[PDB]
C-alpha cells in the first residue's frame, strides 16, 4: 500500500558510528478462514384467517 | 340477471374468501421457491429466520 517516511539513526557500536536506516512498508490483503455451520434447506408457513 | 347467494359453500363461507386466502398461500410458496434459488444458502439461524420471514411480511403487505 504505502512506503513510509525513511530516516537515518546512526550508532556507535563497536568503536564505530554504524549507518542505519528504516522504514516502514505496509501491505493489504484480504481474510481467510473457515468454520463449520449449519444450513436451511426447507420451510414451513401456516395461514390462518381468524374470522371467516 | 346476476348470479344470487354469491357462491356460498356452508352458512356463511363465501367463495371469495377462499379464493383470496389460496391465492395468499399460492403467492407465499412461489415467493418461498424464488429464494432458495437466488441466494445460495440460508443459514439456520435468526438471520436466516427473519430472512424468510421476510417474504409474509410483504404478502400481508400487498395483500392489505
Amino acid at each position: 500500500h504505502e512506503v513510509a517516511q525513511i530516516n537515518s539513526i546512526p550508532e556507535f557500536l563497536g568503536e564505530r558510528w554504524e549507518k542505519r536506516a528504516q522504514t516502514n512498508i505496509t501491505l493489504r490483503g484480504m481474510s481467510t478462514d473457515g468454520f463449520k455451520v449449519d444450513v436451511i434447506e426447507q420451510h414451513v408457513i401456516n395461514v390462518t384467517g381468524e374470522r371467516a | 340477471e346476476f348470479l344470487v347467494e354469491g357462491s356460498t359453500l356452508t352458512q356463511n363461507v363465501f367463495l371469495d374468501e377462499i379464493h383470496a386466502t389460496d391465492w395468499i398461500i399460492a403467492r407465499t410458496e412461489e415467493e418461498m421457491l424464488s429464494l432458495f434459488l437466488n441466494n445460495d444458502r440460508v443459514p439456520f439461524t435468526d438471520q436466516g429466520m427473519q430472512q424468510l420471514a421476510s417474504v409474509p411480511r410483504a404478502i400481508m403487505q400487498l395483500a392489505a
